[PDB]
């Protein structure tokens, strides 16, 4: 049993499981809902004449990055695109609630078709879903190589949009014509990203074709669980998280200093932060700053909160803390 | 640990690290923690430092204890001192703080992973881990790992002077170095025979050398280690408990904290003048000082002073708990000391 | 029977002649350090620059003074509101001609003062009894700390404070009567009715059970409550006229219907004022 | 009814809310009423100010004072102290009475319709006083919502419309402080500063980005002291060192009250940074500073300074008492060792001409703002010290058991052994 505060905990439950699948589908629709609402907010209060690096714009400037009303650079010639991305966007919102509100109350209490129907400790289930999840993501990767080849997107150097190697086994070694965080070349990105979307694909398939191995079984410990689980995945989404952001305040190919502004220099007081190095107005900073730091100091949390779940899933529990501090008064 | 005849004591919790000195798998877990926090350490001060650099102002002069310490071993330094490129600071930090999170996450496993002795673990791989406080062939093999762990380090340290080259302020400008090998003048540093002072070296080449022959001395003892068992007069000297080993170790890092302090105030190639700043001279009041030897007016403290005195201190109170350490795991208890003005004598084993 | 307990036994002690108490332990030394000082700065100190004017003003009984006119001169005006301790003074001799004594005195005295209250409170405990008669003490504890702290506060010098003298408290009333008038601030007028309406109170009760000795109960509490609440009304009158919120002012109140002007008693009260305040205010 | 009389509680009609002592739900309803009462009396006056203000005249000679917090806030004003706009005045003072509203139902709520005694109903809400971990974890959860309160004041200083400097250059102007002091040497100095004129308690701070560095430290305190009392329990020399009732919390936090009244009295009346004088007028040094300068400032036009006791330059007369306030008018007149005549001579920019004068019509007939809160707020701090004492003596007493009074038969005084 579970207080309401907690009251999530409730969805571990195997005997409702259906609903707990519906919470999930609610939290993306309301995801891509606000990608839709916050657009709209913003193309409401995003004026053309000023640079797109003042006011609080973050995905004006991620749609300029990808093309969507950039000429010559620093052109802004039709807000409509941004609405029509923000519309779609939101309209999907309406689809996955639909679904999230059949699972809830509609659908089954309990998925025990039963081939969706998985248990917390079934290897192969896991390894299938796993698998699956995989292939969707290396298809959105290969979309956007697509993207690149055929529509093209903004470049700097070059000065306007644009469509398009694979030394990525030197990238990966950091090689001082390298370090990823720097990248330059429109072909790099679109070379890597191909090389990327191959692997989850690839990937995706071995795990819906084979099984969790020993060897591999040995290591994992305790993630066959729901906490483990819950820790790994939010282990991985916190490194995720920090090198988006370290990508977002140092490198300027991707983020074009016209809609995000000058670089970021690393500082360090107590904690870590990201500075403007931009004569910007006192009060106002551009929005590489605010979607560096917010980035990283959410990815931060989310270390400690796979710290803390992890912790859980291990042999631990936080409730005894108090009682030991009672017997060393 | 001790526990003076009555055994089971109660510890508490100001003195209470000394409940798991029988936990083979959470002594792992703490002394893994331990490492961790030193390595993060180096990583976060860089980056800490790194965040308010000024070039105009000198190096020492700003209180920095990793920035001269980088551009010693090359690491973005150009010619004269200079630091160029602020960038390789940056990447070893981070290094750093990878590799802390590394050693933390393996002593949380450890902490939480299985029983609290390694024996009763039923890994069947671990137990050929556990160990004893008294068993010497154990604690031989461990001793043996680990100075092949150092070896390896400073064979390292040579590799990377002699290929990416290092700083020489006697040259000016980062340099790869031969290494040198003279057993012959290695004796003779070991003498300190008046051409060859240990703490005045002159020449990196005669380091590099120092350093070679280091390397293979750690290599070689840490295989004789490995494959010998300590001989039995080692058994009638030493005794055989964990504190015992501590105070060892203590008096060890006592000795070795005082010799880095003193190299540090005093040797200017090791320590180069345009990143530590200038030489101290040591003054003896009540306690040992390294005075400046510079005009602390508008400059603070140069980053040498400040290591210097620090590892004094450091030096001298390992030698101190070296002491406790040792007269408690001889069988010394010092209450008795509160018997001091009785008639009663102030004395045990 | 640790040492520490056995001090504390001491202290704490009904046994003593004067009950000491945790504080009685501030109140003594600073009760001394003030009657010392007063007596010494009383019996014969230098005369003290009052206005800053490097022009002094003598109050001490071997300069000439005697105890009805003698005093403790406040502070100096230029020293305002810092505390001017003999350490952080040039010179003994400046020291003393800057009034540090004065506030040497109202400084300890004051904190002796709140302490004696804590005291009284703690006695009360120690035997046994309801522990209201540091309440009661309360009112003219007030009263103090408007004259010789808060009303410096508001005026921003401890040169406005009260002088320590007999004839220095007059001169303290009639300056303030000028610059405020307090007459006509209804929590004077509160404070007056107190002290005349205690002591008929005291006559009264004193005769009436001296007289028959040859709830009554709220009696006594009636008693105990009218002059307290009347001194804790008048001593808010003094610390708000410490912040210029000063009482009624009537002048100027009627006029005839052409245009004309008629006076009445308090214009006659407010150029009574006028003249205390223009003989006070040396330039301008 | 039962339990509302005296004989059923011991307690006259003038002494009936102590019958409310152990009953939690209702003692809850009237906290919560009480609570409704003080935002109702905040709303409602806020709109009054509002609708009697007069954009032309100064907040200080208009007479509103609720309307001066916001001010000083920065909520609808511009440059140099100008309202542009009372709206947003309006809104706060109607969102204050909405709350009082809610609250005001809450609280009748559990006077009359809810539970009487939370023990009843459940056990997070039944409390009991004598019961010290719950009492520490209440504390602990009322000093959390302190926190977020000023780590809120903060983030609006630091990101919504900032403050109103009065330090900013031309005369004071809405701000967003961007550079909070951190250094906690600059903390401990101004702790440990003297109270005394020498220098100033805490009311000797004269930039906001200490005022915004402090609030950050102390909400991110309470925040943290508020998990430390959820999470621990009192130590045993805490528990022996206290008196464990209602009464004794109350007058604890009595004394507490009493404690910052004093304070924000000496705030209100010695400072001039966070209480622009732009609003609350001039403090009483500002006054005597101006006179004296726009007297200098005629007579230099027509054709007086001193010595300090520390040999600055500084102004002649009374106002040598104020020799070292710092004003945002006549600070650019500064120099190493007070202002300079030389500066006097030609450096008076017109805005601190007029101020000057401004502020020497409006010397603290009229009364500034700063005359009635420092009176009203000594008497009310005055006064809580007294209740603070009150409670404190009772509390003690109750505790030992001898309140009601000596006992006949078992009299204390009766057994020590004569002094003579
Ligand atoms: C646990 C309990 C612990 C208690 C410890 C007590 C320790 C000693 C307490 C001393 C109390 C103050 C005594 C008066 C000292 C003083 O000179 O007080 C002055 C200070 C403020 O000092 C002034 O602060 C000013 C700050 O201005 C500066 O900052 C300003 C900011 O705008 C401006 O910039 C200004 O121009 C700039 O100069 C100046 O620096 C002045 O020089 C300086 O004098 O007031 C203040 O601290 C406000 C608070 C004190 C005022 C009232 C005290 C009343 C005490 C209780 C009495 C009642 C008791 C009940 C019984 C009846
Ligand atoms: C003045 C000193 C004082 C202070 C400041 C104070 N108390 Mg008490 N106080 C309590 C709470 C309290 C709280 C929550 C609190 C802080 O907020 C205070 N107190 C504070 C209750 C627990 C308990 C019961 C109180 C109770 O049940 O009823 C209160 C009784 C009355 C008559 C309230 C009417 C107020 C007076 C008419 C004052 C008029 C002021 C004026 C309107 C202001 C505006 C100006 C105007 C002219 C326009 C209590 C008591 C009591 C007393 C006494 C003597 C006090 N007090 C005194 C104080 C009980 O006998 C008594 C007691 O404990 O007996 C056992
Ligand atoms: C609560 C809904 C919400 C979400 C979760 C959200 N924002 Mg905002 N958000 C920003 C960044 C941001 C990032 C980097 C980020 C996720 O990483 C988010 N936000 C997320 C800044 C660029 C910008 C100011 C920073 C700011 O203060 O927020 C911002 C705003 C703003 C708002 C508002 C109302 C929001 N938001 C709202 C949100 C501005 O006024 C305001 C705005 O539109 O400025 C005109
Ligand atoms: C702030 C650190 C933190 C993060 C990053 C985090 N959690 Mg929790 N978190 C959950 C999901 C979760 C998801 C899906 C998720 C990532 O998307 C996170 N969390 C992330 C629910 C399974 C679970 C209940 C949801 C809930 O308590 O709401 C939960 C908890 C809980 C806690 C705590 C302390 C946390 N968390 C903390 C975090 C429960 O009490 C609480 C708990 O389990 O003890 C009662
Ligand atoms: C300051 C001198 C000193 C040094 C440098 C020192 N110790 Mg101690 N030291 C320990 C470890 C230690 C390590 C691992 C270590 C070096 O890395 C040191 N110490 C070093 C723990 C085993 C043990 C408890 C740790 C603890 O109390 O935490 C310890 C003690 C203790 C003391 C005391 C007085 C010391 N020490 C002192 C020192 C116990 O009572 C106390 C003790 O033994 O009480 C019975
Ligand atoms: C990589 C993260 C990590 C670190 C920092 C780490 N270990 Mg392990 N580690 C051991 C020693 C060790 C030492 C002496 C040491 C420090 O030098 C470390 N570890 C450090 C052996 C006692 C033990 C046998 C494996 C072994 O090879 O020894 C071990 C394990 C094990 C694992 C795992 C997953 C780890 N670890 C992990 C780590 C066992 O399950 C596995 C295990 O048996 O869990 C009970
Ligand atoms: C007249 C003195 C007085 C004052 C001013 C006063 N109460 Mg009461 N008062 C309450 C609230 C209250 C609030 C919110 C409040 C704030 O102004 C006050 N009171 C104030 C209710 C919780 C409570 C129910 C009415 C109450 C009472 C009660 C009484 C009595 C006699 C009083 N009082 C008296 C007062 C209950 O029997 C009676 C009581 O305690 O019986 C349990
Ligand atoms: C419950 C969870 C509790 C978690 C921990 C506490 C969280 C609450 C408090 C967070 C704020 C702390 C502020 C410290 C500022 C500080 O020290 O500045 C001062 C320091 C140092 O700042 C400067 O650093 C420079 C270094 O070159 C300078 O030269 C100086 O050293 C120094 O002045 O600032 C920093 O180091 C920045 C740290 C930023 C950390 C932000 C964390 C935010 C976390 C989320 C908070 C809630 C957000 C809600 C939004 C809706
Ligand atoms: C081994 C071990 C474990 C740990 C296991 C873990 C967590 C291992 C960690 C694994 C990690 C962190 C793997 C990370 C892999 C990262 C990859 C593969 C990065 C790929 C990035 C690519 C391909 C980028 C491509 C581009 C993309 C971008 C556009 C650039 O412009 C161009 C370019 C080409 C660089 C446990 C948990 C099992 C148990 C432990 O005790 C021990
Ligand atoms: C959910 C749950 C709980 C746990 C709850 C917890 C602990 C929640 C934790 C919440 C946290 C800590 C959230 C953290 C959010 C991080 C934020 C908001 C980041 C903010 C960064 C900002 C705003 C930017 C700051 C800048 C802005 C500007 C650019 C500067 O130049 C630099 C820089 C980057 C610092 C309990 C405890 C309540 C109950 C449990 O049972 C369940
Ligand atoms: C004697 C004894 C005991 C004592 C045992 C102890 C503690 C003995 C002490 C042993 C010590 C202090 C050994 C120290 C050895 C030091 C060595 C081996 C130094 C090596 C340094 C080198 C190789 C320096 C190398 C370079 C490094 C540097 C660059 C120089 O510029 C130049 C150059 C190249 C020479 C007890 C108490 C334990 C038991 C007793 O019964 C018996
Ligand atoms: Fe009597």
């Amino acid at each position: 049993e579970y207080p309401w505060y907690s009251g999530n905990s409730r969805l571990e439950d195997p005997a409702v499981q259906g609903k707990w699948l519906a919470a999930h589908i609610a939290q993306i629709a309301l995801i891509v809902f606000w990608v839709g609402l916050n657009t709209f907010s913003e193309n409401q209060a995003f004026d053309t004449s000023l640079p797109m690096f003042d006011q609080g714009l973050v995905l004006i400037p991620h749609l300029a990055a990808l093309g969507f009303g950039v000429g010559s650079g620093g052109v802004v010639t039709n807000t409509f695109v941004f609405t029509q991305i923000g519309a779609i966007h939101m309209v999907s919102s309406f689809v996955l609630f639909g679904g999230a509100y059949f699972h809830a109350k509609i659908g089954p209490s309990v998925l025990a078709t039963d081939q969706f129907a998985f248990s917390w400790d079934d290897p192969k289930k896991l390894g299938y879903i796993l698998g699956h999840h995989l292939v969707l993501i290396g298809t959105g990767a290969l979309l956007f190589v697509l993207w690149i080849k055929f529509h093209g997107i903004y470049d700097p150097t070059i000065g306007e949009v644009r469509t398009v190697g694979d030394v990525v086994l030197k990238y990966g070694w950091f090689t001082p014509g390298y370090n990823c965080f720097f990248v330059d070349n429109l072909e790099d990105l679109a070379s890597g990203h191909l090389f990327i979307g191959l692997v989850d694909i690839a990937g995706g398939i071995f795990h819906i074709n084979v099984a969790p191995l020993p060897w591999s079984k040995v290591v994992n410990k305790y993630t066959y669980s729901p906490d483990g689980l819950l820790g790994t995945a939010i282990g991985g989404l916190a490194l995720m998280g920090f090198i988006s952001a370290y990508f977002c305040a140092v490198n300027t190919l991707v983020y074009p200093v016209e809609f995000f502004g000058p670089a970021l220099e690393v500082k360090f007081g107590i904690a870590p932060y990201f500075k403007d190095t931009a004569d910007l107005a006192d009060g106002f900073y551009t929005s590489r700053a605010w979607l560096a730091n917010i980035t990283y100091y959410l990815a931060f949390y989310m270390l400690q909160g796979h710290l803390y779940h992890t912790l859980k899933a291990m042999g631990f529990k936080f409730e005894d803390i108090p009682a030991v501090i009672a017997r060393d008064t | 640990m001790q526990t003076y005849g009555n055994q089971n004591v109660e510890y508490g919790w100001w003195s209470g690290n000394s409940r798991f000195t029988d936990f083979s798998a959470q002594f792992l877990a703490a002394h893994i923690g331990q490492i961790a926090s030193m390595t993060f350490f180096a990583g976060s001060i860089t980056l800490f430092e790194l965040s308010r650099y000024n070039p105009d102002i000198p190096l020492y002069a700003q209180g920095f204890v990793c920035l001269p310490q980088l551009s010693r071993v090359g690491f973005g330094v150009g010619a004269g001192g200079a630091v160029v490129d602020t960038y390789p600071f940056f990447a070893v930090g981070m290094i750093h703080l990878f590799a802390a999170a590394v050693f933390g996450s393996g002593a949380i496993f450890h902490i939480l992973t299985g029983p609290k002795v390694l024996a009763d673990s039923d890994s069947a791989a671990s137990q050929r881990f556990h160990f004893e406080w008294d068993d010497f062939e154990t604690q031989g093999r461990i001793l043996g790992h680990h100075l092949l762990f150092l070896g390896s380090g400073a064979l390292l340290f040579v590799v990377w002077a002699a290929t990416h080259g290092i700083y020489d302020p006697n040259v000016g400008e980062v340099r790869a170095v031969s290494p040198g090998f003279d057993i012959v003048r290695i004796f003779k540093y070991g003498w300190a025979t008046p051409g060859f002072n240990p703490f005045f070296v002159d020449n990196l080449e005669d380091v590099m050398g120092g350093h070679l022959f280091i390397a293979l001395i750690d290599i070689a003892g840490g295989i004789y280690h490995i494959l010998v068992k300590p001989w039995p007069y080692t058994e009638r000297i030493f005794t055989k408990s964990g504190e015992a080993l501590l105070g060892y170790a203590l008096g060890g890092l006592g000795l070795m904290g005082l010799v880095a302090a003193y190299f540090c105030s005093v040797n200017d190639v090791v320590f180069p003048v345009e990143f530590f700043g200038p030489v101290l001279q040591p003054n003896l009041g009540f306690l040992p000082n390294f005075a400046d030897t510079l005009d602390v007016s508008a400059s603070g403290h140069t980053s040498r002073f400040w290591i210097a005195n620090f590892h004094y201190f450091w030096g001298f109170y390992c030698i101190q708990g070296h002491l406790f350490h040792a007269l408690r795991a001889s069988g010394f208890d010092f209450r008795v000391l509160t018997k001091f003005f009785t008639t009663e004598t102030v004395e045990l084993g | 029977a640790s040492a520490w307990e056995r001090f504390c036994s001491f202290i704490t002690s009904t046994n003593n002649r004067l009950y000491i108490g945790w504080f009685g332990v501030l109140m003594i030394p600073t009760l001394l350090t003030a009657v010392t000082c007063f007596v010494i700065a009383f019996i014969g100190a230098p005369p003290v620059d009052i206005d800053g004017i490097r022009e002094p003003v003598a109050g001490s009984l071997l300069y000439g003074n005697n105890i009805i006119t003698g005093a403790v001169v406040p502070s100096s005006n230029a020293i305002g509101l810092h505390l001017y301790p003999i350490w952080e003074a040039a010179s003994l001799d400046e020291w003393l001609y800057n009034g540090g004594p004065y506030q040497l005195i109202i400084f300890h005295y004051m904190i002796g003062c709140i302490c004696y209250l804590g005291r009284q409170w703690e006695y009360s405990y120690r035997l046994g009894m309801r522990p209201w008669i540091c309440v009661a003490y309360s009112a003219p504890l007030a009263a103090t700390y408007s004259v010789f702290l808060i009303y410096p506060l508001g005026q921003g010098s401890f040169s406005d404070g009260m002088p320590l003298g007999i004839s220095g408290t007059f001169n303290f009333m009639f300056v303030f009567q000028a610059e405020h008038n307090i007459l006509m601030h209804p929590f004077h007028m509160f404070g007056v009715a107190g002290v005349l309406g205690g002591s008929l109170f005291a006559a009264m009760h004193g005769s009436l059970v001296s007289s028959t000795l040859v709830n009554s109960r709220s009696l006594h509490f009636f008693l105990g409550a009218w002059p307290v609440v009347c001194i804790w009304l008048t001593a808010m009158g003094i610390s708000t006229m410490a912040f210029n919120l000063n009482g009624f002012n009537f002048n100027h109140s009627i006029v005839d219907s052409q245009g004309n002007v008629v006076n009445t008693w308090a214009d006659v009260l407010n150029r009574a004022n006028l003249g205390f305040e223009v003989m006070h205010e040396r330039n301008a | 009814a039962a339990g509302y009389d005296r004989a059923t509680t011991g307690y006259g009609w003038w002494a009936g809310n102590a019958r409310l002592t152990d009953l939690s739900g209702q003692l809850t309803g009237a906290h919560i009423a009480h609570a409704g009462m003080i935002t109702f009396w905040a709303g409602a006056m806020t709109l009054f100010e509002v609708s009697h203000f007069i954009p032309e005249k100064p907040m200080y000679e208009q007479g509103s004072i609720l309307l001066a917090h916001l001010a000083a806030e920065g909520f609808g004003v511009g440059p140099g102290g100008e309202v542009i706009s009372t709206y947003p005045y309006f809104v706060i003072g109607a969102i204050h009475l909405i709350a009082s509203a809610v609250l005001g139902f809450g609280g009748l709520y559990h006077t009359f319709r809810g539970p009487a005694k939370f023990e009843d109903y459940s056990d997070w809400w039944g409390y009991d006083w004598e019961d010290k971990e719950k009492m520490m974890q209440i504390l602990g959860i009322h000093l959390i919502f302190l926190g977020i309160g000023a780590l809120a004041f903060a983030a609006k200083a630091m990101f919504f419309g900032g403050l109103y400097d009065p330090w900013a250059p031309g005369g004071g102007n809405v701000r967003l402080i961007t550079n909070p002091t951190w250094n906690l040497g600059t903390f401990l100095g101004y702790i440990t500063r003297s109270p005394w004129g020498e220098g100033g308690w805490i009311v000797s701070v004269n930039n906001l980005e200490d005022v915004v560095g402090g609030h950050l430290l102390v909400g991110v305190h309470y925040i943290f002291g508020g998990v430390f009392h959820i999470l621990v329990k009192p130590w045993g020399w805490v528990r022996r060192a206290y008196v464990w009732s209602g009464e004794a919390y109350l007058s604890y936090s009595l004394g507490a009250l009493y404690m910052c009244g004093m304070i924000a009295v000496g705030y209100v009346w010695f400072n001039n940074t966070v209480y622009p004088s732009e609003f609350y007028g001039p403090t009483a040094a500002e006054a005597s500073q101006a006179q004296a300068m726009t007297f200098l400032i005629r007579d230099q036009r027509l054709g007086y300074l001193m010595r300090s006791p520390s040999g600055e330059i500084i102004f002649g007369g009374e106002t040598m008492r104020f020799w070292d306030f710092r004003g945002p008018w006549l600070e650019p007149l500064r120099g190493p060792n007070g202002l300079d005549l030389n500066k006097l001579r030609n450096d008076i920019q017109p805005w601190q001409a007029r101020r000057a004068a401004e502020y020497m019509t409006h010397a603290p007939n009229y009364v500034s703002p700063r005359s009635w809160l420092s009176t009203s707020h000594f008497c009310l701090a005055f006064f809580f010290f007294v209740g603070h004492i009150w409670h404190s003596g009772r509390a003690r007493a109750a505790a030992a058991g001898f309140e009601k009074g000596i006992e006949r038969k078992t009299e204390y005084a009766l057994s020590l052994p004569d002094i003579d």
